[PDB]
């Protein structure tokens, strides 16, 4: 008799000195706060509740209220930030952080799912729970030989809510935080769970987009390999992590990406910058591009795998944005590789997709093109080649859209193309 | 020069 409740009971069960009265009035508020059609937590905050349940976390003696008052403390964090504000404003997160040992399984996962969502809310709940001191109770309960003897949604919501301490910036979660939760992180990520692995990917991507600093730090933790193994995956939930913290992990130093390399990372290229997400392919092409903006020898390794047809083909065809990374990554890789690198680049066919490119209304694109293919003229003016490559862009009809560029608004561009058509075409 | 670019797991989760 505890569904289909009115606030002003609940409050009335609650404001008596009747124990079990204050439990049924919490179950009902639970179960007010567990419907699926927008629960009522504005209702909730506004008659004074949150004090109440924070309290009822604290006694021990009675185990259900307090699973009772997790469970819509956890709902009421769940929603905006300003609900979240007031349940951390009822002293909520040293209550959770104390039940996180609880004995009883049930309540400890509530604490942990309640701990997650306060630290989903942005940087400063984040470190507040962090300062408060959750890390080690959270690390304690994952303390075991094989994690597949812990309960499945246990092992999920534990996972998740790490992967919450190790996420949003400005600031980023603290160095020594971070250092405490990358063990624990890197078993969860060899774990068998689909859950549990993206979670953990996900977590691991947080931790690899910033400075080198974390990217060495991460990647000290030999999870390379692991993210190489996983981003051939065939769920897209993992996949997509995988890519992520691959791109962020080889935005770093030339040493990182090479790691990243040697993991056999490029031989899943050629499907990744085919897959049908479009996401996928965008983000495959970013870090393509990130790569051949590396060593010379980085860029051979590129060609070598068999890319540079499959970057061709994504500039052929593709959505917009990934065709503005991919122009991103032929730009990087005739700017840092050698004349004959920059050659095979035209003898697989770069020139009618990037001249094709260039009619297009965003600025940046046609710049970096135009510098993509000023790069590729002196690689041939070192061979003495340039009036064979000159008859080549005129013949696919990009000469035609280099010398429309002569005006147009933004400045550079048309400056480019004039310096390209008095240089080249007379 | 290496840039920047520019499925994830909800923020915030409600238990049912």
């Amino acid at each position: 008799g505890t569904v289909n409740w009115s606030v002003e009971d609940i409050v009335k069960g609650i404001n008596s000195n009747n124990l079990e009265s204050q439990l049924q009035a919490t179950q009902a508020a639970r179960k007010l706060l567990s419907r699926e059609k927008q629960p009522p937590i504005d209702n909730i905050i506004r008659a004074g509740l949150i004090p109440k349940f924070v309290s009822f976390l604290g006694k021990t003696d009675c185990s259900p209220i307090q699973f009772e008052s997790a469970w819509a403390l956890t709902n009421i964090a769940s929603g905006t930030s300003e609900q979240t504000k007031a349940v951390v404003d009822g002293g909520a997160i040293p209550a959770f952080i104390s039940l996180l040992a609880s004995p009883h399984a049930h309540i400890s996962e509530q604490a942990v799912w309640a701990l997650g969502n306060i630290a989903g809310d942005g940087s400063a709940f984040r470190d507040l729970v962090i300062k408060h001191g959750a890390i080690d109770p959270l690390l304690a309960l994952l303390a075991v030989p094989d994690l597949s003897t812990l309960a499945c949604g246990y092992l999920r919501n534990l996972t998740w809510t790490l992967s919450n301490l190790c996420r949003n910036k400005n600031p980023a979660p603290p160095l020594d935080a971070v250092e405490q939760i990358l063990p624990t992180l890197v078993r969860l990520l060899h774990h068998n769970d689909p859950e549990v692995l993206a979670d953990s990917c996900w977590a691991i991507s947080y931790l690899t987009d910033g400075p080198n600093e974390r990217i060495e730090m991460v990647v000290k933790k030999g999870v390379v390999p692991q993210l190489v193994k996983l981003l051939g995956a065939t769920e897209l939930p993992i996949v997509t992590p995988a890519l992520r913290a691959i791109g962020n992990i080889v935005t770093g130093t030339d040493e990182q990406t090479q790691k990243v390399i040697d993991a056999g990372a490029l031989a899943v290229f050629p499907s990744l910058l085919t897959n049908p997400k479009t996401n996928i392919q965008k983000e495959a092409t970013w870090t393509m591009s990130n790569i051949t903006a590396g060593r010379q020898d980085q860029i051979q390794q590129v060609v070598n795998h068999g890319l540079v047809p499959f970057l061709v083909g994504v500039l052929s065809k593709a959505d917009f944005k990934t065709q503005k990374e991919a122009a991103w990554a032929i730009t990087n890789y005739t700017s840092g590789g050698t004349v004959e690198q920059i050659v095979y680049l035209v003898h697989c066919g770069i020139i009618e997709p990037l001249m094709n490119l260039l009619s297009a209304k965003d600025t940046k694109i046609i710049q970096v093109i135009l510098d993509a293919i000023s790069n590729i003229f002196q690689a041939a003016e070192k061979l003495g080649e340039t009036e064979k490559l000159s008859i080549m862009i005129e013949e696919c009809g990009g000469l035609d859209k280099i010398e429309a560029l002569q005006r147009h608004e933004n400045e550079s561009v048309y400056k480019a193309s004039l310096n390209l058509i008095e240089k080249y075409f007379s | 020069k290496k840039r920047v670019l520019e499925k994830q797991p909800a923020r915030k989760r409600l238990n049912f």
